[PDB]
């Protein structure tokens, strides 16, 4: 249920975007981190959730470069992130509620750092995407 | 109960908040990304199309009301619950709007205010502002019952 | 990701079932306009929406024969839900999420009239049946 | 505020609740159905496959725990959101539960009513019960702020 348009859209601000994949995802992760606390729970192992940890740039950089291979499979994605549904699942544990509040803070910091691109349809799109990165990952869970 | 800090991150954001521009904007992107939320907005027209959203008179006006309201909450943001009561009973009981769709504006504004202060929407600032949004949602869905 | 399992538990309920689907249909859909009144608006056009109104009785028969239809292909439910994915989002305009309000009251008659039958896995199965029937009519919306 | 038709719907349907059967059997739904949630609840050993789930003594434990909570709820129906401060504080700040798996836990707890009660569960009686959780839930997601 992308449309060419909608790929379209999400390759050309990905293209825009991935030479940042590290600021870009420690930025991400921090904001879901402190916007929704309740998310802090699962990186209670890391000394430092701020933006400027090395934990959490290190782990943002995997977030954003597993998003570019999505982005990349784009008319697979429920084949991509397979394995990501199992670590989330069985290893790791996460709450696939918590699956759309990291979505949205990957939306806000793509509009944050490239508001010209990140137009009303380019959202569309994205949003679209990051639903149905989601919505794979939710897969194993059941 | 807010933080000293929670309230400046607010108010401070505030002073600068163009209500038309922000709140055209917020209100087209909730438009095009859920766009079902085009059959509660019938009074204005075509709105079916992200140009047609983008241009219409309409939309714009409305966002501005919008955000005018944002910053009614914000005058009584110790008891938004109290105070967007009518409100709250106006969105379920004459214009049914499912309360999911309040978290989809609140989204779409929050992603307006990143796009527009840039990295002045800080993480602690975002987080005051996404506080602030989710005690909005809240007081607009109390009415619900 | 339905697995062998869930589609044998969702074949053997509705098996069970089927037979009153109309009975089903009504009172899952009167159930869901008195206990979620935010949804009467899409019926208001009826002039009564009790249980025992003739105008919700023929269209519970829908919805359950609809559902039924989705049963019968349950590998392909995506396909069998499109065209009135299309009918809920383009002609409709139901806000998609009420979906999840009659999948909820479609498993609490269910329940009520087969409570040996609806076990724990029972309900597993058939909760992750109605979630895929609603992504699946919520395809078309965007 | 409550109708009378409302209170009674709740309060004759109460009166007749085996709180360990009735809440044991919604938190089994809640863990096998949403299984995710098990996590939370670590501290009864194996919960990961149905049938320990259902035969399991601490979750029959706890399931009445929560049941009992519910008539705390039904005692204070007036203002549950203040009787339920100090249990939303520790859900949130404890134990960390999203809020969306209140909403899986009250229609584990419909579901059952309904197998409970047959036909007794009317679609007014259902009606009531709805609001009810609705206003446990919102009640237990509050102190989220
Ligand atoms: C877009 C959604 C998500 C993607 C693409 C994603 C991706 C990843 C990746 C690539 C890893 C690393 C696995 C490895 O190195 O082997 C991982 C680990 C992890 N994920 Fe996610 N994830 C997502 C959502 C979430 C959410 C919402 C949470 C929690 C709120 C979460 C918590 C974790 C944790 C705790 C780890 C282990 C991190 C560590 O120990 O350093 N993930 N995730
Ligand atoms: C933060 C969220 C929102 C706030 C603060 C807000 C505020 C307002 C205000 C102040 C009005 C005008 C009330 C009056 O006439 O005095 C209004 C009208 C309306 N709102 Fe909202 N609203 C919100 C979200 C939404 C959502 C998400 C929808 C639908 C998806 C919605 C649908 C409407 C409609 C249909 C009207 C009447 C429009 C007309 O003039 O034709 N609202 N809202
Ligand atoms: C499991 C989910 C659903 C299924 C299987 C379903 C199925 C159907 C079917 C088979 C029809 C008849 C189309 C025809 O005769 O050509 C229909 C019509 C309709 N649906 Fe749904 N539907 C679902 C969910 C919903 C929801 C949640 C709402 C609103 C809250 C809704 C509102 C309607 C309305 C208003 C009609 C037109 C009815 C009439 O005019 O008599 N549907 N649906
Ligand atoms: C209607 C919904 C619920 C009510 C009324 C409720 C009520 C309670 C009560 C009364 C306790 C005991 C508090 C004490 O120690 O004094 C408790 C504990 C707990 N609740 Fe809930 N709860 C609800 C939903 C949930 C959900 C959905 C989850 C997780 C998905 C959850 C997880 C827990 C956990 C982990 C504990 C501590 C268990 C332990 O003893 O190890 N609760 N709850």
């Amino acid at each position: 249920s992308l449309t060419s348009a909608d790929k379209s859209h999400v390759k050309s601000i990905w293209s825009k975007a991935s030479g940042k994949a590290e600021e870009l995802g420690a930025e991400a992760l921090g904001r879901m981190l402190e916007v929704f606390p309740n998310t802090k729970t699962y990186f209670s192992h890391y000394a430092d959730l701020s933006v400027s940890s090395g934990q959490v740039h290190t782990h943002g950089k995997k977030i954003l470069d597993a998003i570019t291979t999505a982005v990349n499979h784009i008319d697979d994605i429920t084949g991509t992130m397979t394995a990501l549904s199992t670590l989330h699942a069985k290893t790791l544990r996460v709450d696939p509620a918590n699956f759309k509040i990291l979505s949205h803070t990957i939306l806000v910091v793509l509009a944050l750092y490239f508001p010209a691109d990140f137009t009303p349809e380019v959202h569309l799109a994205c949003d679209k995407f990051l639903a149905s990165v989601s919505h794979t990952l939710a897969t194993k869970y059941r | 109960e807010w933080t000293d800090s929670e309230r400046f991150a607010i108010t401070t954001l505030w002073a600068k908040v163009n209500v038309e521009s922000v709140g055209a904007q917020a209100l087209v992107r909730l438009l095009v990304v859920y766009p079902w939320t085009q059959r509660y907005f019938g009074a204005f027209g075509n709105i079916s199309d992200a140009a047609a959203i983008a241009g219409n008179a309409q939309v714009h006006a409305h966002g501005k009301t919008v955000l005018d309201s944002v910053g009614n909450a914000i005058a009584h943001m110790d008891d938004v619950a109290d105070a967007f009561t009518a409100l709250s009973t106006f969105h379920s009981e004459t214009l049914h709007v499912d309360p999911d769709n309040f978290q989809h504006f609140g989204d779409c504004l929050s992603i307006v205010l990143a796009a527009t202060f840039g990295t002045a929407y800080t993480p602690d600032v975002q987080a005051a502002w996404q506080k602030m949004i989710a005690v909005i949602i809240s007081a607009l869905s109390k009415e619900y019952h």
